[PDB]
């Protein structure tokens, strides 16, 4: 399932590491 | 889970996008910096009657004064305002500008077109000149983020867009600034009936 980034709040698939938009690395 | 939208404010510098996102009180007090890209992520929660929606607002830092937003700006974003100022007919000259960079990184995406500061009294973009939006999609409102004037307007033709219902209502107004100007009863009636003359032509 995928995440929502805690830095910029977009939905991101649950493949990414880091976020797609604000290169924040999932917690 | 929260039904929510990443919402993509912008338009050339001085057009008042800052002013505008920030009359939602709650967004204001709930928002979220992004450092590495320079930007403020508003969450403005609408109470809808069919539930709550949530626009995250991505608000710039200033950066848009020189040159075109990066791409990790506009990505992912579901819905977009595009807003110029009535005040400096550049601003809208700049318009087909930032629908371009905004369609060529997301598509046929729901876009408000708004023309903020019509509040002030001598106003230079009048209705007639707005021709823009009639082509692409593109829904119009005049605002005045300062006297609250049509606030909620962009948000309701994007939620009934982006949700696929046609009678979608906001149960309650948000929370917002109380007015920092007066938006006149009488302009805001003129220029209500102004773009009406005007979408018939
Ligand atoms: N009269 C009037 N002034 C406004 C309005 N919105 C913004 N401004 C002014 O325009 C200037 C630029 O606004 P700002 O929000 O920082 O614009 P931004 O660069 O697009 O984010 C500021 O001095 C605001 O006070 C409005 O609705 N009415
Ligand atoms: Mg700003
Ligand atoms: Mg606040
Ligand atoms: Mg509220
Ligand atoms: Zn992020």
């Amino acid at each position: 399932g995928t995440w929502d980034c805690d830095t910029c709040l977009v939905q991101n698939k649950p493949e990414a590491v880091k976020c797609v938009a604000c290169e924040t690395p999932k917690p | 889970p929260q039904v929510q939208f990443k919402l993509v404010l912008v338009g050339d510098g001085g057009t008042g996008k800052t002013t505008f996102v920030k009359r939602h009180l709650t967004g204001e007090s709930e928002k979220k910096y992004v450092a590495t890209l320079g930007v403020e992520v508003h969450p403005l929660v609408f109470h809808t009657n069919r539930g709550p929606i949530k626009f995250n607002v991505w608000d710039t830092a200033g950066q848009e004064k020189f040159g075109g937003l990066r791409d990790g700006y506009y990505i992912q974003a579901q819905c977009a305002i595009i807003m110029f100022d009535v005040t400096s007919r550049v601003t809208y000259k700049n318009v087909p500008n930032w629908h371009r960079d905004l369609v060529r990184v997301c598509e046929n995406i729901p876009i408000v077109l708004c023309g903020n500061k019509v509040d002030i009294k001598d106003r230079k973009v009048k209705a007639k000149s707005i021709v823009f939006h009639r082509k692409k999609n593109l829904q119009y409102y005049d605002i005045s983020a300062k006297s609250n004037y049509n606030f909620e307007k962009p948000f309701l033709w994007l939620a009934r867009k982006l949700i696929g219902d046609p009678n979608l209502e906001f149960v309650a107004m948000p929370a917002l600034a109380p007015p920092e100007v007066v938006m006149d009863p009488a302009l805001a009636a003129q220029y209500e009936h102004d773009l009406e003359v005007a979408q018939t032509t």
